[PDB]
């Protein structure tokens, strides 16, 4: 069954939409539910996809990405267990490896990732000491403004 | 003028190089040794030793 | 030898003081009257 | 800074090593047994053992072999410590006068090394040599012997493999050779070296490794007619000789390791085995025309569990055992019709390993009784004690006791028993719990090779008999049992703590409090309750039940519905094992955090960390003497008195007294067998020793110290160790010198040396008053 | 040292350079008195008047 | 017979002859071996030092001591003029030694390079002179020798003359000098000194200079500031420190 | 585990047995800090740390901006979870902070009223644990890479200093004599570290990419010549013949000083006897380090095997010394982590990154 | 045993390629991959190289590269071909001399100018005489590898065929693939030595992780 939750990622991912397709998106939200290595094989999808090169591509897969993580508990152990990359590859911590183009497209994910940490460390920030240095990092280090 | 300056940290001489990203108007100088990295807007005047300068003041200016 | 590194006299002369005598009359050194080692 | 005084109420029981040879003459044919501090001389008569002479070391006896060098009348004594002091001693009888001097001495311990896992290991060459000890790991330390030292030097020659099982030197070899069987990730291996000592270094030995039996636990040096070694493993046996490659397999051995072995005959063609079960076996070598043809393997019987035994002529073999009490037997040459050759001469008792003990004050007289969890699986026996000397009586259990308590309105001890089954499962042998007056199995609904099964066992405190036997569900483990009555109620009850047991988790996390009431000579099932862990300790607290789940200590109230109902809990344990109270205070012992003082605040209804010492020590129990002062015993043998201190600094308790007692203190207990010094605690320990420990007065304090310094320049101790050098206080990463304490035995040891040795002594009042004193002091044991 | 050894080569190197061949560029000329350098076996032989 | 630390066994009737200071240094110069560091005997002139190093000699091959058993082939670097005062002593105090010299006078009527050889093979003490070592330094300089010491070694100082050169290639630890002023006209030549017996101690030689040559010598003129001075002394004490273990000065 | 409790009760098994399985079984179950936390002083990512060695309780830490702080470890506090403090602080305004980073800070053993620093700006302070002063000061020429001070040694008391010269200095700090130097080596001087065993077994591993083991008494520079293929023929010395093939940034003894651990810039990691240099042929797989400067890492003691937590990209991997197994990979770090320190107390692991955080593991139930 | 592994990787090897002038050349990381207990294999490998069986070279393409050649391969083809290519030419007695004494006698990877004029007589001309064979290639002044001659030719197919499989893992979705799919794919052109035999050589390396799941062993590139 792993042919078509690579099927519907790919529709999800590279039609580019604004917005996620909301019934294929329950459908993802389903099969994804019914097993737990199969939703390691969707953030296997998802961490690959966040490599291509397309600002768009990647907002639609770290939208998925933040979909899962405020849904799913396992989820949030896998995810942050390389915070590090996904930090840099979302943020673009490293200017070594910027953002691809569209700029809009870039702007959006830096908006909405920033949003998404203030929001992960707010809910699961203690349960998961990682999240909550990974923020502090951001906020000095980086000095990433939490307000724009 | 030349490119490469002592390292404000680790004092090593010649440890720092700089990119000029003439696209964005930023250039970063970076400690080989120590990894210190320091960014920085540049202009079309800008050069090497001016971003150097720019990394002595934030450090000092930090250092306050 | 930069690909910077300081390359010195003795491995020059150890390279060279291997070379054949047909290579080095390809090269044109003759090989009989000049030997690339004792440049 | 606190002041107490231990003293010896009843010498070590237990040997942990015996030899025999010619150590008192040439001709005496003498069986030396080293107990924990007392190394017991006797001769070997025709019939018994002649008492000779028994001394004091100052050290834990590790090591004990007797050899004779070239040019030597009679075999000299070679005794290594535990804190690695060394020494060669020699007898010399002057008449009546019993000389056991100090030909050479000295110390080995290396400034850091990892210490084995498999304990010292000392081995001497046949042919008197040198001495080859395995202290720590990689190494291999030689002392020579032909080299004539006063000091023992030694040298180190280092080992290529690190994990060694056990060690040997062959027979038969011109120079000194090694083998050994060590553990590498390929398997277990056996090789052989040749020492060289002017090279200082090893060299290829006479033949190559081998590849043995994954659990080849011992090596047999077999003297020269046949020369090699005979390997044991747990399930095989074999001998090689470099190209003789016999291999045997008889499956009687398979049950029980062996763990034990003693050569017969001189030229080595009788040997014995006795494994953990305390079967004895006869391993007999055959020779062929000389050279080995065959190896044999038969059950000659049963015996106590024989930590050590040796052959001492006529069939006459001493079994010395750490876990039961000692044998003498006579090994027949025909069996006794029960398939046993063997058939017991003497018995000496041994308080064994005492798990658990409880004063009584039976009788109700004015002198305290005490009842012990003596014994091990097939020794299990309770002993009690009574001044009459030290009585002793004897109650056979031939299971294993954990933990005992007294209901004197039930007129009767909750001793807690567990045996081993085998198989659904079955038992190995009739013990106690299956032998009872009546029985009971517990069927509770909160859960739903050889296995342990445990029991209550109620026993008449008058007749010593199983009254009752409550067991236990399947994979529970009973671990502890108070008798009290709880709440407001008037029932006295027996209160067990358990756990679920099973293989598959090193943390036991299902436990369950079960509250029985022992009357009409039942044990009905009063209450329970689920925990999430085991309970390692509970203990009465002002009409409350403190228990002790896995690191969560909480005050349980009984409820009037006749339940368990939590209070409060305290969490700052790594495991909180044993709990002591008096009053509003709490003493933790923590498995290695070393204490926790938790007062237990009333008005509040919770705990409040008062203070706490950070030094990590293995604790393996713990006592509160006074309202600030608390004792406490580690593991590696020691005890310290951490007393309160005098802001933030007030919750640091401060270890004011520091003393090494050399043995492992099981349990502490407030009492006393007798009907100057204030309050009184015994304990018991593994090797059978009972000890005392008191308070006293400042002034008296001083003066007792300045006694033991006199004592100390005129006591001459038997492998020259300095006396302040055996009790500072010691640990794998510490070493302090002993404070706060007074030694009991060597001051209770100023009476039986000569007047002129008092007047030095008391060289500066008169030795009489110090008589009069130190009788008063012998006078509390 | 390392780099003592360095510039002990780079003397010697230095010095029969300037035997054969004094005018490099760059590099300074080996000094003689009366405020002149020297002249190389290259000078000797190199134009008019060589 | 007098026991040493370890396994040091001096004949007893030799060990009479000695005095106490004698003595005291045959102790120290076997705790030398022990560490493998060289050293020098500063004893002033005539408080008899051939005597200290000729007991020390024969105690450590009487002794036995362990390539070497006990003795190993031995080389003395002397003035010409003490040669045969060498040899007497030698015979007189330890007549079981083979001394053999190197010399034009000699003893030996044959190729010199023969007898260098046979006294290697042979565990003999050769002596000879500063120009035969300055002539003859790759013949000497190849046969595995046990000791090196240096009479009146202190002509060494010049740190590189022939002789220094020469005499700095010997490849044991085991390095003695004999001289009762083993300093003569500036730290230099202590700087040559411990160059010779223990390369390393003080540093490499331009900064020996500027760490102690400068501060100490230019604090003693006349001239010299308060403040300089008490620079100087702390340097000198802090050099005393450094080589302490390393000169052994008794005087007369 | 009851059973080690009735083995051990029972006098069955002696308590050494519970004690080192027991430690461990925690060491294997170690995770980030559930409870603790320690307090954030540093502007710059921390370059080492030294816990003391008498009671196991004050931690140096020296930053790369050139502060030290002074930790307790100590939870004075009754809570369950609570946090490190900062007892005191060679600040910046302190008229003695070092102009640079701090490269290397060492307690003085046998004794806490002392402590040791070095620092890029070519000086090794001497300070006071309790004045908080610097009672010394030895000036170098170049750039100090590490030191560290004999951990046994009751007569002398030398300083090995590790320079990008490439003579190892060794100071006094009785009499303080600086003079003297090893010479042998080719390049920088990346670590330096003394035998626990042995009071005078010094082992320097330098740029060039040779370890040396000198003996510090004797006067022929080295004595043993680690070599990768250890053949049979011999060499002199000189930092030559490759111990790795790339700069060798690191040395450990293990517990007890016989072997010696070596990580190097070629991503590997040999152990290696020390009584004859012989590579044993242990290989721990790929470990990666690309740090220019003194890598610092860790084994640890009292536990039935023995561990190495070696800093891995920006986690710490743990192996089993003899035997290479991966235990474990640790992963809290964001940026490259450059020192880690272990508590064999408790057997705890405190580790410091570029990201200027200082993190606490500790075992979980 | 890493004998056995050995082995059957050197029946891989396809001699026909190379015209049978090369004997057949085994990466010691694909001796890794076989045998995951590393640290045994290098044990065992040592013990094989201590005995004699096989020998050691460092192919310098890649500073871990370590080629392992069955003596009697090495010596079978080195004497065939350069004597025959040499049949005249001087340095054939040289060779002969080289492969009768040291290669008997020390397997040492690397061979250093003393031991060559001192243990084995060996002169500057009869050096040059080696080296102008292939049979050593210099490491330092006066300091040479082992080597086979025309290693050059397998080496640079090796090194191509490398970056294709780790380019084709790259390229497969995921950065990932399957073994069994990559083994059954057709082998690209430049891949000439087989596939199988270069996905040893990555999986022994580190340089792809090795999944080991329910459809069978997935390779995965590690995250750079
Ligand atoms: N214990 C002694 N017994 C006999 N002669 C001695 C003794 N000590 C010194 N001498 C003699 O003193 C003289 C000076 O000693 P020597 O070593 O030759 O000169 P220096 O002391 O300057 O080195 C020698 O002749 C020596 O024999
Ligand atoms: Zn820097």
């Amino acid at each position: 069954m792993d042919q078509k939750l690579s099927k519907l990622v790919e529709e999800l991912t590279t039609s580019g939409e604004p917005r996620l397709n909301p019934e294929k998106m329950k459908e993802l939200k389903k099969i994804c539910k019914s097993s737990e290595e199969q939703l390691s094989r969707a953030y296997r999808l998802l961490i690959a996809q966040l490599t291509q090169e397309h600002a768009e591509i990647r907002l639609s897969a770290f939208q998925i990405v933040e979909e899962l993580f405020v849904r799913s508990h396992q989820f949030r152990m896998l995810v942050v267990s390389n915070f590090q990359e996904f930090l840099e590859l979302t943020l673009g911590t490293d200017p070594a490896q910027p953002l691809p183009p569209p700029r809009e497209a870039a702007q959006r994910l830096r908006q909405a990732t920033t949003r998404a940490v203030e929001g992960w460390n707010e809910k699961f920030g203690e349960a998961y000491k990682k999240l909550a240095l990974g923020y502090h990092f951001l906020r000095h280090n980086k000095k990433v403004d939490f307000q724009d | 003028l030349e490119t490469q300056f002592t390292c404000p940290f680790c004092n090593h001489e010649k440890s720092c190089d700089v990119k000029m990203d003439r696209a964005r108007n930023t250039g970063v100088i970076s400690c080989t040794v120590c990894l210190e990295e320091f960014q920085t807007p540049i202009t079309y005047l800008s050069e090497p030793v001016d971003v150097y300068s720019d990394w002595i003041d934030a450090c000092e200016a930090a250092n306050q | 030898a930069e690909w910077k590194i300081l390359l010195s006299p003795e491995r020059v002369h150890e390279i060279f003081k291997r070379i054949s005598d047909e290579e080095c009359f390809v090269l044109g050194m003759e090989p009989r009257y000049a030997r690339p080692e004792w440049m | 800074m606190s002041y107490n005084y231990v003293v010896t109420a009843q010498k070590p029981t237990a040997v942990n090593g015996c030899v025999t040879g010619h150590f008192t003459s040439a001709e005496d044919l003498n069986l030396l047994i080293a107990k924990n501090t007392r190394l017991e001389i006797y001769v070997v008569t025709a019939e018994g053992l002649r008492p000779v002479k028994e001394v004091g070391m100052y050290g834990k006896i590790a090591v004990m072999e007797l050899f004779r060098p070239k040019g030597e009348s009679k075999d000299l004594l070679f005794i290594l410590t535990a804190k690695y002091n060394a020494c060669i001693l020699e007898y010399k009888q002057s008449g009546e006068s019993i000389d056991i001097i100090t030909r050479a001495h000295g110390n080995v311990q290396d400034r850091i090394g990892r210490p084995s896992e498999t304990g010292i290991i000392g081995i001497i060459d046949p042919e008197c040599r040198m001495i080859g000890l395995r202290l720590y790991d990689g190494l291999f330390k030689v002392i020579p012997l032909d080299r004539d030292n006063k000091e023992l030097k030694a040298f180190n020659i280092r080992l290529e493999e690190l994990h060694v099982i056990d060690v040997k030197f062959l027979y038969g070899c011109q120079a000194p050779t090694i083998c050994f069987v060590y553990q590498d990730p390929q398997g277990r291996h056996v090789k052989t070296y040749e020492v060289s000592l002017r090279e200082k270094e090893f060299n290829k030995g006479p033949w190559k490794q081998e590849n043995v039996e994954a659990e080849a636990s011992m090596v047999i040096a077999v003297p020269e007619p046949f020369g090699g070694a005979i390997i044991i493993g747990q399930e095989s046996i074999t001998y090689h000789n470099g190209d003789k490659y016999l291999a045997i397999a008889p499956p009687i051995i398979k049950q029980s390791t062996i763990v034990c072995h003693n050569r017969v005959d001189p030229n080595g063609s009788r040997y014995l085995l006795g494994d953990m079960e305390g079967r004895l076996f006869m391993l007999l070598l055959e020779k062929e025309e000389v050279t080995l043809k065959d190896l044999r393997v038969e059950l000659l019987g049963e015996t106590s569990i024989a930590e050590c035994l040796t052959y001492l002529d006529n069939g006459v073999v001493f079994v010395g055992s750490r876990l039961g009490d000692s044998q003498l037997v006579k090994l027949n040459v025909d069996s006794n019709e029960q398939g046993s050759y063997v058939v017991a001469m003497e018995t000496f008792t041994n308080l064994g390993p005492i798990v658990d003990m409880c004063v009584v004050d039976l009788e109700r007289q004015g002198q305290g009784q005490l009842v012990t969890c003596s014994g091990a699986f097939k020794e299990g026996s309770l002993r009690i004690i009574r001044n009459g000397k030290l009585h002793i009586r004897t109650v056979p259990l031939y299971e294993s006791p954990r933990k005992i308590c007294y209901q004197e309105v039930s007129q009767c001890f909750g001793v807690l028993s567990s045996r081993i089954e085998v198989q659904g499962t079955t038992a190995l042998r009739p013990s106690a719990s299956t032998q009872a007056l009546s029985s009971s199995v517990s069927s509770s609904k909160l859960f739903s090779e050889e296995v342990e099964v445990h029991n209550l066992l109620i026993i008449d405190q008058h007749t010593f008999e199983v009254l009752h036997a409550h067991q236990f569900l399947q994979n529970e483990y009973a671990l502890s049992l108070v008798s009290c009555k709880l709440g407001k109620d008037p029932n006295t009850y027996f209160i067990v703590g358990t756990a679920m047991v099973y293989p598959e988790e090193a943390e036991p996390k299902q436990g369950r409090i079960v509250v029985f009431q022992y009357s009409d000579g039942k044990l009905q099932t009063v209450a329970e309750k689920e925990v999430k862990g085991a309970v390692y300790s509970m203990v009465e607290f002002n009409g409350k039940l403190l228990a002790s789940i896995n690191s969560t200590v909480r005050l349980y109230e009984w409820t009037t519905e006749k339940e368990l109902r939590t209070e409060c809990n305290h969490y700052n344990n790594i495991m909180a094992l044993y709990l002591k109270t008096k009053g509003d205070f709490i003493l933790v012992g923590d498995l290695m955090r070393s204490v926790l003082l938790l007062a237990y605040k009333p008005m509040e209804g919770n705990f409040e960390e008062i203070a706490r010492d950070f030094n990590p020590n293995w604790m393996s129990a713990v006592e509160i003497l006074d309202d600030d002062n608390f004792l406490g015993a580690e593991n590696a043998f020691n005890l310290f008195v951490c007393q309160k201190d005098s802001d933030e600094e007030r919750q640091h308790l401060q270890e004011v007294g520091l003393f090494h007692l050399g043995e492992f203190v099981n349990v502490f207990c407030h009492g006393s067998l007798v009907m100057p010094t204030q309050g009184s605690v015994l304990f018991g320990t593994v090797n059978g020793m009972i000890g005392l420990v008191t308070s006293l007065s400042e002034s008296w304090y001083n003066l007792l110290l300045d006694m033991q310094n006199r004592l100390n320049k005129v006591i001459k101790s038997v492998g020259k160790i300095e006396h302040s050098f055996w009790r500072s206080f010691h640990t794998e990463r510490k070493t302090e010198p002993a404070t706060g304490f007074i030694d009991g035995d060597l001051i209770e040891s100023f009476l039986d040396i000569s007047r002129p040795k008092m007047q030095e002594v008391v060289a500066n009042a008169t030795a009489d008053d110090l008589i009069k004193v130190v009788e008063e002091l012998t006078r509390i044991h | 040292a390392a780099h003592v050894i360095a510039e002990d080569v780079k003397l010697l190197q230095f010095h029969v350079a300037t035997m054969v061949d004094n005018e490099l560029p760059g590099l300074p000329r080996a000094m003689q008195k009366s405020g002149r350098p020297l002249k190389s076996l290259k000078q000797r032989l190199k134009g008019k008047e060589g | 017979d007098a026991e040493f630390d370890e396994g040091f066994k001096v004949p007893g009737f030799l060990f009479k002859k000695l005095f106490k200071y004698q003595q005291t240094g045959v102790r120290w110069l076997w705790e030398l071996h022990c560490q493998q560091a060289g050293g020098i005997l500063g004893d002033e002139m005539g408080l008899g030092k051939t005597i200290q190093i000729i007991a020390f000699l024969a105690g450590l091959s009487y002794s036995k001591i362990r390539r070497f058993e006990g003795l190993g082939p031995t080389v003395i670097v002397c003035p010409t003029t003490v040669m045969h005062q060498w040899v007497k002593e030698f015979h007189t105090w330890w007549p079981p030694f083979r001394v053999a010299i190197l010399h034009e006078t000699g003893s030996y009527t044959h190729k010199k390079e023969k007898l260098i050889r046979d006294v290697a093979h042979c565990h003999g003490i050769l002596i000879t002179s500063y120009s035969y070592i300055r002539l003859m330094q790759d013949d000497i300089s190849r046969y595995d020798w046990h000791y090196v010491i240096l009479d009146e070694g202190h002509k060494i100082r010049n740190p590189n003359a022939a002789v220094t050169l020469a005499c700095k290639q010997f490849r044991t630890p085991h390095r003695i000098i004999l001289s009762g002023s083993p300093m003569q006209n500036n730290l230099r030549e202590l700087w040559s000194l411990f160059d010779f017996i223990f390369p390393g101690k003080l540093g490499t030689l331009p900064v020996f200079m500027e760490q102690f040559s400068v501060p100490i010598t230019m604090g003693g003129y006349s001239n010299a500031s308060p403040v300089q001075v008490k620079t100087a002394y702390k340097c000198a004490c802090v050099l005393r420190d450094t080589i302490n273990p390393y000169l052994l000065r008794r005087m007369k | 585990m009851l059973g080690f409790l009735s083995a051990r009760q029972t006098g069955l098994e002696d308590p050494l047995r519970l004690r080192r399985a027991e430690s461990t079984r925690r060491v294997l179950g170690l995770e980030l800090n559930k409870d603790r936390d320690v307090e954030r002083i540093h502007g710059g990512g921390i370059n080492t740390l030294d816990i003391e060695p008498v009671e196991g309780r004050y931690m140096l830490s020296g930053g790369s901006d050139g502060v030290i702080v002074l930790y307790d470890l100590e939870n004075s506090s009754r809570q369950s979870y609570y946090t490190c403090k900062a007892v005191c602080s060679i600040g910046r305004d302190h008229p003695d902070v070092h102009r640079y980073s701090v490269e290397t800070v060492q307690w003085y053993p046998h004794d806490t009223g002392m402590f040791t620093s070095s620092s890029f700006d070519k000086t090794l302070k001497v300070w006071d644990t309790n004045t908080l002063q610097t009672a010394d000061v030895f000036n170098f020429e170049e750039t100090v890479y590490s030191h560290h001070m004999s951990p046994v040694s009751t007569k002398h008391c030398l300083v090995a200093v590790g320079t990008r010269g490439p003579k190892v200095q060794l100071c006094d700090l009785k009499s303080g004599s600086c003079s003297h130097i090893l010479q042998g080596h080719r390049q920088e001087i990346l670590a330096v570290s003394w035998s626990p065993r042995y009071d005078y077994i010094l082992a320097t591993a330098s740029a060039d990419s040779r370890v040396k083991l000198w003996d510090v008494r004797r006067a022929s520079g080295c004595l043993i010549t680690l070599d990768q293929h250890n053949g049979k023929k011999s060499q002199a010395v000189e930092s030559a013949n490759t111990a790795h093939n790339g700069k060798v940034n690191g040395l450990c003894f293990t517990s007890d000083g016989l072997h010696l651990l070596t990580v190097g810039t070629d991503n590997r990691m040999r152990l290696w006897n020390s009584s004859n240099g012989e590579n044993t042929l242990v290989n721990y797989g790929k470990v990666c380090n690309n740090s220019k400067k003194g890598l610092k890492f860790t084994v640890s003691c009292g536990c039935s095997s023995e561990f190495v937590f070696v800093p891995y990209g920006s986690t710490i991997a743990v192996y089993t010394v003899y035997s290479g197994e991966q235990i474990t990979m640790l992963k809290g770090h964001y940026k490259t982590v450059d020192c880690c320190v272990f508590q064999s107390n408790f057997q705890e692991l405190y580790s410091g990154s570029r990201d200027c955080n200082i993190l606490a593991w500790v075992p979980s139930l | 045993s890493a004998r056995a592994a050995v082995s059957e990787l050197m029946q891989l090897f396809p001699r026909g390629l190379f015209e049978d002038a090369l004997p057949p050349i085994v990466l010691r990381s694909q001796v890794y991959s076989l045998v995951p207990d590393r640290t045994v294999a290098d044990r065992q490998l040592k013990e094989l190289q201590e005995q004699g069986e096989i020998r050691i070279v460092q192919l310098g393409f890649d500073l871990d590269a370590h080629g392992i050649i069955f003596t009697e391969d090495y010596r079978t083809r080195v004497c065939d071909c350069v004597l025959k290519a040499c049949d005249g030419r001087p340095y054939a007695g040289a060779v002969q001399k080289f492969l009768a004494s040291v290669l008997p006698a020390c397997g040492d990877l690397s061979f250093q100018q003393d031991q060559m004029t001192q243990t084995f007589g060996f002169r500057d001309s009869e050096i040059t005489h080696l080296v102008n064979a292939g049979v050593l290639t210099v490491r330092d002044a006066g300091s040479w590898w082992l080597a086979v001659p025309g290693a050059g030719r397998f080496i640079k197919y090796f090194v191509k065929g490398r970056q294709a499989v780790l380019s084709m893992v790259r390229k497969a979705k995921y950065r990932e693939l399957l073994l069994s799919e990559l083994l059954g794919r057709r082998a690209p052109v430049v891949v000439r030595l087989g596939l199988t035999y270069h996905v040893h050589d990555l999986i022994g390396a580190q340089l792809v992780d090795c999944i080991s799941t329910t459809s069978g062993t997935l390779l995965r590139l590690p995250e750079t």
